């Protein structure tokens, strides 16, 4: 038929976070280098 | 069968229908941009010649 059923959620807490924005093109992406932040002094390599 | 299961496999007979039908009459504005393509290539002289 016309399904279209998929609900929507209920607008959920947004907060400011300091975060890194580029844009590449058309589309604008995150950028992550996360090796002071979760990877310190964890002793685990990075992935 | 006399059962809601003969109730509902007749709404998914026609739930399956409903999407071929605006498939093919879909289609049709599709098929017109294929056509005008292949009639924009057998008047289609290269423009190194």
């Amino acid at each position: 038929n016309r399904e279209t059923l998929d609900e929507l959620e209920s607008a959920p807490q947004t907060t400011r976070v300091r975060a890194d924005l580029v844009a590449i093109g058309d589309r604008l992406v995150f950028l992550e280098a996360l090796e002071r932040r979760i990877y310190a002094a964890t002793n685990v390599p990075y992935p | 069968d006399g059962t809601g299961i003969s109730l509902h496999r007749q709404l998914r007979a026609i739930q399956q229908l409903a999407r071929n039908v605006q498939a093919v009459l879909g289609a049709f504005e599709r098929g017109t941009a294929d056509q005008m393509l292949h009639v924009l290539l057998e008047k289609a002289p290269p423009l190194a010649l």
